[PDB]
């Protein structure tokens, strides 16, 4: 039969807690937590958030500058939430030796559709949301992805 | 002629792009190609043999001629649909990178008309300098027959003169080479050329980098390439996969036969079971697989399928890092060429002050005609950089649209409006 | 961030080391799909049909069912197992690929660590040539208010200022864009990068040249690709002229059939031979073929498969060649390193005496404050030019232990000893 | 050793012709294994089956082993013919490509010799300056000692001295580094090589550029490769429209089969249908097949054929106009070079006179040691540049011979006169 | 079944009358006039230069410097005219995506041959012959090809 | 049939004398040569070196600098002597444009093994061993091969 060894030994370093995984998955039940629930808190979706995506928005509500983009939506093209939400699939990944997944998300609001563009690594045992590239016409507000949004 | 008709006649007779273009065509193509599998099939079989038994068989002969039309389609096979799906996605990338060669075709038609200008320009300054070095050849010579300096000097000054005529010759060559570039990259051989407009040219500013990353990561061709590769990665873990499912088929035939029998064991009390036959069977029927384990087969083919997309991710990762990083040095590029647009729009300004000063003084009487020449190189040497300068701008605000990934001939179009004079680039009618 | 963090996350979030980790996994997945074919094959099939006959056997129709479970066995085609040896080679080749990988990504984050660092000291130097100039443009400015020198030397000062602003805009976004290519290496923007120390940093002589050749023969990576590729050739020669063996495989069966006739001469007098069939048959046998004389064919392909393989030996050497010639290249230029960074510090300790003497005219009273900037200003070049050389030390110490193949993070580890200092690298910061 | 013995000893010990070589003979030897099917196909093959009954042909075994020996032979079948023209044009563009790399060869030992002579000379010219400078400082050191002068004039000396050292140093590493690239593309050390007799070189103008083109047109390799390429691609539009042509071939075969039966129902009252039977067949047959519509295939293979056919049409042009621009490229460059050769032939006149003229001040009493020696500095220099210069119209010259697609030993035969002076390459001997 | 789109759009600018078709067709054409008449007149050869060749060859003869180029033969590497003319084979055209087409000829004099070389354009909506690279030992005059020839 | 004509005519000038053929069958009769004797001298082993190698060794002897290398064993890592060699199987050797070929030769002592590599080169009509490169760690003295052992 005979196995593959892994060519990497630790791909780890995480800190916060992490989701059960599936990157699809994990897509999936972010997206359905932010259908459900209208409140769109970073307080509350620190285990999603990677390592410092969360730490940049923090410092970002604590700077006073980007109110605007804050108050609508961070995690989307659309100033408002959607109405479905369908990620990319991916058929699983085999071992450990793969990190910076990048999905494009296609979420729908009433006979509308933008097909957003994320991306998920691994940092640790787990897979994490990134980015938020917002692959879609009419752009919420700033530019580019939400992290080019934020930084400096 | 100006850019705009440059460009209209290099579109049609430019043996790079039509290659890209065929490629394009035969990729579209493919498509019926795979396709036709799926499709109903027919075929025709003559077939006439002779057999010639022994041993047991012995003195038995027999004759048979057949022919069959069978006709052939499936039902159920998945796998033709995955490579239908296959071959579009093929064809979608190579449009893409036809896209990405009309772009670049249109980048390189305008870099070799500034590079055509630029040396036009650097004749010109160099012949201005020959002249003055030959003016310094002269004095010194005159100096030496009265006598005021020793040979030395006229060696010297010999050196320099022959130096310069060697860097003529070379700027000579310069600008054959980059005219008959523009023929190369146009199919035709261009006499005279639209030259810069002073006052007309303006610099602007640049939009904000935020604003050119956000229509970059959606217009840019090559992350577009990227994603659709991921695309035809995806799909193909999904055929690979399809090796788990089974297969359906029906086919028909009519097969007419003649079957004859001789030899010494037929020529005898067979009677029934040695006798012509003439034979024909409309055979239709079904036909159905399953496969079952084949020892790794469908497993590690999936495996090698999902390692394939982790590496079309990686590559999508690296093509937007790539992109980001184009986009920032192209602005900084821009950024750049203004300042250095400025710095050397300066630099002739004083240049000129210096030149009309050479000029008043040589007209009261304290100067002579070789300070003045020289003056005159100065001042034609810093005429070139600017106008190379100026170049150098336009070509980075057409760097900047290929890069953001909208560039078209609008763009071309636009710069026109500023290459109003003509001017020939016959080298002798430049410099004679 | 010194360099080994700056390393340690770069190993992790590099979108071109994890696809080459992607390509290894699959090529060493595809001994799986490789070894699958010696294991034992079984399948199912079900058919049925419908004839109906003609002319002879007018108004005769058959009906038939059958479902077969069909299982099959190769015993021996040494074949196979040479695909399988081959493919474990081909794994191998690909492992020492990613190490050959890995090498050059440590490289490629250490050049770009020590270009930031470049580009802050060049972005120093050129602040302070700003204000020197400033200063000189005040002064001249001064006096041709006060009436001392005519308008062209202020033309020509107020051009070196726009010169030099220009300058220290190409100086700035030369630091942006070398922030912007760690970033783009790495994957995270860095505020602050760890400086170099003078006290710690030394110059050791490398060992002598043999050395490096001995250990360089038997270590690098390019030399034992090469060599794999030597013995992939042979074995494909061997397994091209494996085509004159003969081959073997067992088979079993076991088909259940369900036939009926009628339509018209079936109900007649025949009453025993046209009757309803319900075959069960568990067929198992073994099956040799040995093929023969094919034209030239095996001939044809040994022949291919050993000129394949003279041509992996010229690699072979060339590659011993090349690597020898790299070896030698470096360990020379590590001793042009020292002997820069011996001249530039010998031109640094000349150029401070020069700013001491001159400051001590200043505060004499002899001299002006525009000589004591000056001396400042080639005080920074020298000392950017010493940085320069420091740096490039060592990445040729870096250069030659990748020539030897035993590059990884101890190296790095061992140079992380002369960084201290951290400094930020903003270009507003550095520059106001 | 000159020229010649170098091209010969490169000729043989060159570990990268050789693989073209082998590729040209693995290219050949396809030819031979194309026309492999087209030759009958004869194998031998046993088969042993045993088969037990169940259900309706209860207790019923037999067990069948044949031994078959089959023959089959095309009669009509044109795609193995195209598939052979097929191979023989892969075959001559193959040879075109050895031709190649037997020109580039040729290029490539001139230049490694001729840099390796440059760099002989920039050696001592590097050392004479190293002479000149260290005389320069011990100047200024007494200058100091006795008093006339500051400490920072013994520093700048000082730094001078130490940038003269680093610069020596690097000559002497790109010496050795040139000699090490000959020895790499010849196989073997070579300690001494023939210098460039002055008197004996007299440039010659070239013909003129039209002939160049006359010459270029039917005799350039790259010109013949794509016509070649283009011939080959009209070719497989053949192939691909010859799916619609029938197909014919011939089978003959002999079997021996031996059948024997067991079981319950064999001892019945069977009688003559079971019995063990010894079966010896003969056969001979004839096997026509033409295939009809098949959806798109044959017709979709066509029409992506004439877009490969318009494919190569395109490169055929591109590569015409590319052989036009290196012919006129090349042309220019002699002129240049001549230029230049005149240029510093007059520098180098002009540097001696300068030099008799310092030393004749010498040694009246006007001038001291350190003006002679810059002199003699100065002089080296010029010379130097003056003999890169030749060497580089020597290049120049190969580079038109070899663009023009006629480049051999003959070329290497002109050459050699040149070479007259053997001159050592250990830089100890050298320069110690 | 589906149909390729053609990449451009217009391919025209064609200035004189077509001939019906086919360039290989077209080659054959030309020269059986060629050997039909003999007398290399530029002006019955109208419909098969494109736009440049007509007005170069019209300059050429205007100018009277190329007068011993031109009465000989303009279009072959031997100053006679050919016996026969047999053209390379392109199975058509697809599309009209398709231009600069070289064709080598095989022109059969008494026992001799040259097999010259020429380009086929697009110019419209036709075949147009063009250039000729005297390809072929013992050229007629001047050197290179026919429009290096003439060109100033 | 066809056959396959050589690139090269030449592949020649050699002056000592050669062993029969056969660069695995040259390799292994040079080895067993050296195992059945116990002098390893170099004015005996003349035939399997062509003019390079033989010269070399005899002026390294002569200078009287390399005697503790020379003394113990030129040809091979271990400063003793091997066992058994065993070199790797080449089928034969098409035509004459071979040369420059590397092969690693697996030599066995009492229970250790340094498998070194060798190059075959034609020189004529023959084959001859050349540069033997030491692939074994712990070699000999000096460094790298033999050649880049004894060469100034």
């Amino acid at each position: 039969c005979t196995t593959v060894t892994p060519a990497y030994k630790d791909n780890g370093t995480r800190s916060g807690p992490c989701v059960e995984g599936g990157p699809d998955n994990v897509a999936q039940q972010f997206y359905d937590y932010r259908i459900l629930h209208r409140s769109n808190d970073i307080t509350a979706l620190r285990p999603y958030l990677s390592d410092k995506l969360a730490t940049l928005l923090s410092d970002a509500s604590r700077d006073n500058n980007h109110r605007e983009l804050l108050t609508n939506d961070p995690f989307s093209s659309r100033t408002t939430l959607p109405d479905s939400a369908h990620v990319a699939s991916a058929s699983t990944i085999p071992n450990r030796d793969a990190r910076n997944i990048p999905l494009r998300v296609d979420l729908k609001q009433g006979d509308q559709g933008w097909q957003d563009e994320v991306l998920m690594i691994q940092e640790g045992q787990c897979w994490v949301i990134d980015d938020v590239r917002y692959l879609g016409g009419s752009v919420h507000a700033t530019a580019g992805t939400l992290r080019q949004s934020i930084e400096n | 002629e100006n850019l705009m008709q440059v460009y209209q006649q290099a579109r049609l007779s430019n043996p790079e792009l039509r290659k890209s273009a065929a490629d394009r065509d035969a990729a579209f193509e493919k498509i019926n190609e795979a396709r036709s599998p799926l499709l109903p099939q027919l075929g025709l079989g003559a077939d006439y043999t002779y057999s010639n038994g022994y041993r047991d068989a012995n003195g038995i002969n027999s004759n048979a001629t057949s022919a069959s039309l069978q006709l052939t389609q499936s039902i159920f096979d998945m796998s033709k649909w995955r490579a239908l799906t296959l071959q579009e996605k093929a064809a979608g990338i190579q449009d893409v990178t036809y896209q990405t060669d009309q772009q670049t075709l249109i980048l390189n038609t305008a870099t070799a008309y500034f590079n055509v200008l630029n040396a036009i320009d650097v004749l010109s300054y160099t012949q201005a300098q020959k002249e003055a070095i030959y003016r310094q050849l002269d004095q010194t010579t005159q100096r030496f027959n009265v006598g005021l300096v020793a040979i030395t000097d006229v060696q010297n000054a010999r050196a320099q003169y022959d130096t310069v005529l060697a860097n003529e010759v070379t700027a000579r060559n310069n600008l054959d080479n980059a005219v008959e570039q523009l023929r190369q990259i146009t199919g035709n051989y261009y006499p005279e050329l639209a030259a810069l407009n002073v006052e007309n040219f303006k610099t602007d500013k640049p939009q904000p980098v935020n604003a050119l990353l956000k229509e970059a990561e959606k217009r840019n061709l090559s992350l577009l390439q990227a994603r659709l590769s991921q695309d035809l990665a995806r799909e193909q873990i999904r055929q690979a996969q399809d090796g788990h499912l089974p297969t359906l088929d029906l086919t028909a035939s009519t097969g007419i036969s003649d079957t004859s029998y001789s030899g010494s064991k037929t020529r005898g009390a067979a009677g029934t079971q040695y006798d012509d036959s003439n034979m024909g069977q409309n055979k239709v029927g079904l036909s159905f697989s399953l496969p079952i384990y084949q020892g790794g087969m469908v497993n590690s083919q999936v495996k090698q399928a999902q390692y394939n997309f982790v590496g079309a991710s990686e590559q999508l990762e690296s093509a937007h890092r790539s992109v980001v990083q184009t986009v920032r040095s192209s602005f900084n590029n821009i950024n750049a060429s203004i300042s250095s647009i400025n710095a050397y729009k300066q630099a002739v300004v004083s240049a000129q002050s210096s030149l009309d000063a050479m000029e008043a003084g040589y007209s009261v009487g304290t100067r002579t005609i070789v300070d003045v020449l020289d003056a005159t190189t100065t001042l034609y040497n810093a005429k070139q950089e600017l106008a190379n300068a100026r170049y150098n701008y336009l070509i980075n605000q057409l760097n900047i649209k290929s890069a953001l990934g909208t560039l078209n001939e609008q763009d071309l179009l636009a710069l026109n409006n500023a290459l109003s004079k003509p001017v020939s680039t016959n080298p002798e009618n430049v410099a004679p």
